[PDB]
């Protein structure tokens, strides 16, 4: 569900970018007239691709990743404990009386 | 980096023997390699393992054990004096230079990490020469220095799969 | 727009009046991208004659930055304060186009300025003109730009634009592929678990069928 | 291939719950399992369509109060509701009385639905509280008394339109009541001993799921710019606190609840890793282009 719901949105963004690239290529070749206004916006969009490549963002992202990793550790450690409890409960009946 | 292959080759050479005791040169090379890798316990037990007869047969093992005893007490200045005191055969020749370089790097790291200001005499004894390594230290790496008291100030120097595996494990 | 308002008068005239019109365009506020003005044949015909300096000035305004008006300062005619301010604003826009965190020292070197207060005032007035959007930071001596208008594009750089877009497309495709693989694996894992559970169930009930005799 | 499973006509137990097993319903009604113990049904599952119909009726009521019925069934320990049906009742925002219009309306609408092909019956009623939380008043308590004591399968629903609109989350509240005699927190009111609360859950069919996902698909900008786990931090902290309390209760019990605690922890961990995965995917897609 999760990896598929946003996959469609990513595909839509891919389609829009592909359409823009096709228009730019057509303008370069000469099929469409040289509209010297859309190309400026295309250049501006091109120059804004590497978004937020600063050190503060990287540190915040790494902190977020570590926090989520710890939150997953606390939660794996309890599923393991629950399986542990079910195993000992089943063991205390088979190989050991009472 | 090439010494690891020699290390394990000597290891399986040692592991089995026609009579349990190998030749003197291989014993000495293995002991020297243990000393080089800064693993003292295995070297000490290997020295304890050597039978007394072959131990006293060759004096090379005596010098190697003297170097090991010097390095065990962590007395840095004496290591350089005891490493070149005697003569070393070609079989153990390329061990001394590597060990000396490793000891120098370890002393450099220890001085840079555990010290904020150290008398130039002690630092120079740690490194090896109180003539030109002080100016080398201040110039090359920019370490601060001050005369009169002779004081130096060293300063210290594939993703989505894991997440989906965690999710699959948690959900099941 | 302003360029449309200043463009229809440039058809019939040529010579000194045309150069005066382009000077007025370069002085008028609001105009910052001279794409259609340079595209006219009348402007391009100025190369042959005694008005090549104005053509060079227009080309420098359209594509070049402030240091380009350093080596050839004596060749071009004198500029008023409005033209110099507009050129400095264009240089700031060009610098902000590449990097999103402009250091103060780089701006001082590039704009040939002597005082930090004057540079900050120039940036403030550029923001007021609404060509770039951002904020200053004196503690780190930085200027952060969240959005800057694209400058003029010549008819040789477009290919490079294509390249960047192509790269983006490729990246998107790559992500898509990975997505599919991941979800597939996930599904398989789930199925496997269920299957083995079912197997165990079969086994135990089979045992029941052979123990209730 | 890209979606792998897809759907031509296949379905699962999700689509199976929409049916009417006449023999099963007859035998559960005849057996009457809930008449023997007070602590019967605790799970109520209501379909989406009923939810939106109730919300629109409450909004169309405005500052005043509205009131209507609901349709569904009962299955084992759980209750199923899948239809909402408004009523033409009027009154002040503090009291509403069902006149003869509603009495002639519910029967007429039931007959019309039966003519259509509908086969469900009345299951309960919903009343909108404009502002004063979600709690049954004295008259509501008496009405629920009489309704659940005469028409044993029943349940009441109370929503808060104003708070739902202002906050952004729905105020659906499903309530059953303890009968008279059985005696064994100021938000719930003053009759907290007489009435209790129930959990709420929702469902939607395979066709409904596909249509909802395809309609919500025109939200791509918010989809890849939401950056969750930064907006639901309070919800996750509350969930972890409740997890700690449940873990303490399970540990005391061991001296089952452990399974419930494990499921809750798994849900919270899955949500957290989903947020991290979306963040990682966004970083890979946007911040790794053009150096």
């Amino acid at each position: 569900e999760h990896l598929i719901a946003q996959h469609s949105a990513i595909k839509m963004l891919h389609s829009r970018v592909k359409l823009i690239l096709e228009y730019v290529k057509a303008s370069e070749a000469g099929e469409v007239p040289f509209n010297h206004e859309i190309l400026r916006e295309a250049y501006a969009l091109c120059h804004c691709l590497p978004v937020l490549s600063t050190d503060k963002f990287k540190t915040d992202f790494y902190d977020q990743c570590n926090d989520v990793g710890l939150m997953a550790y606390l939660g794996t450690i309890t599923k393991t404990c629950n399986t542990m409890n079910q195993f000992v409960n089943k063991f205390n009946v088979l190989y050991d009386r009472q | 980096f090439s010494f690891k292959k020699l290390l394990d080759q000597c290891e399986n050479q040692e592991l089995e023997a026609p009579g349990g005791i190998a030749t003197p040169p291989v014993y000495g090379q293995l002991l020297a390699l243990y000393l080089l890798h800064n693993d003292m316990n295995n070297a000490r037990y290997l020295w304890k393992r050597i039978p007394p007869a072959i131990k006293s047969a060759n004096s090379e093992l005596g010098g190697i054990w003297s170097v090991g005893q010097r390095i065990w007490q962590r007395d840095f200045p004496g290591i350089y004096t005891t490493i070149n005191a005697h003569q070393w055969s070609e079989t153990v020749q390329p061990i001394m230079e590597a060990l000396r370089d490793a000891t120098r790097r370890r002393a450099f790291a220890l001085v840079s990490q555990a010290y904020t200001s150290i008398i130039a005499d002690d630092f120079a004894a740690f490194v090896g020469l109180p003539v030109e390594e002080a100016v080398k230290g201040i110039l090359e790496q920019g370490w601060q220095a001050d005369s009169t008291t002779r004081m130096v100030l060293p300063r210290k120097p594939q993703q989505l799969a894991r997440l989906t595996d965690y999710v699959a494990f948690l959900e099941n | 727009n302003l360029l449309e308002q200043f463009i229809l008068l440039a058809k019939g005239t040529s010579g000194s009046a045309l150069t005066a019109l382009i000077s007025q365009v370069l002085e008028a506020p609001g105009v910052y991208v001279f794409g259609e003005l340079l595209e006219l044949a009348n402007v391009q015909e100025l190369a042959e004659g005694a008005n090549a300096a104005y053509l060079q000035l227009l080309n420098l305004f359209a594509y070049g930055t402030y240091p380009d008006y350093i080596a050839n300062k004596e060749s071009l005619p004198e500029l008023s304060t409005a033209q110099q301010n507009k050129l400095k604003h264009l240089t700031i826009v060009s610098l902000a186009s590449r990097m999103k965190c402009i250091p103060y020292s780089v701006l001082l070197k590039d704009l040939e300025m002597r005082n930090l207060r004057e540079l900050e005032d120039l940036i403030i007035e550029a923001v007021y003109t609404d060509i770039i959007q951002g904020k200053l930071d004196q503690r780190n001596q930085l200027l952060e730009v969240d959005f800057c208008i694209g400058r003029d594009i010549r008819k040789k750089d477009i290919n490079n634009i294509v390249k960047t877009l192509h790269e983006w497309c490729d990246g998107c495709e790559a992500v898509l592929l990975g997505i599919e693989q991941q979800v597939l694996r996930a599904n398989q894992y789930k199925e496997n678990h269920n299957r083995t559970q079912q197997q165990v169930e079969a086994e135990v009930t089979n045992i029941k069928k052979t123990l209730k005799a | 291939t890209w979606e792998l499973a897809n759907n031509m006509q296949e379905a699962q137990s999700i689509d199976e719950i929409y049916k009417y097993d006449k023999k099963q319903q007859q035998e559960i009604l005849a057996a009457k399992p809930w008449t023997k113990d007070h602590h019967y049904f605790k799970y109520c599952k209501i379909s989406a369509l009923a939810l939106l119909k109730m919300v629109m009726h409450a909004r169309s009521g405005g500052n005043l109060a509205v009131m209507g019925l609901m349709l569904g069934k009962v299955d084992g320990e759980t209750m199923i509701i899948m239809d909402s049906f408004a009523l033409p009742v009027e009154g002040t925002e503090t009291r509403v009385n069902a006149q003869a219009a509603a009495y002639e309306y519910m029967a007429a609408y039931i007959e019309n639905a039966k003519q259509v092909g509908r086969l469900e019956n009345a299951i309960g009623w919903y009343h909108s509280h404009p502002g004063y939380g979600c709690w049954l008043s004295g008259i509501n308590v008496s009405t629920q008394m009489l309704n659940q004591q005469f028409q044993e399968p029943f349940v009441a629903v109370v929503i808060d339109p104003t708070r739902t609109i202002s906050a952004g989350k729905v105020n659906l509240g499903a309530f059953r009541t303890y009968p008279k005699g059985y005696k064994p927190i100021e938000d719930f009111g003053v009759h907290c001993k007489q009435y209790y609360a129930l959990e709420v859950s929702y469902f939607k069919s395979s066709l409904d799921r596909k249509l909802l996902e395809l309609l919500w698909n025109k939200y791509w900008v918010n989809t890849l710019s939401s950056s969750s786990l930064l907006t639901n931090a309070d919800y996750t902290t509350g969930q972890v606190f409740d997890l700690s309390e449940k873990l303490e209760q399970s540990e005391a019990q061991l001296g089952d609840k452990l399974a419930k605690a494990t499921r809750d922890s798994c849900k919270t961990t899955i949500e957290a890793i989903h947020g991290l995965m979306s963040q990682v995917i966004k970083d890979k897609l946007f911040n790794q282009i053009n150096i």
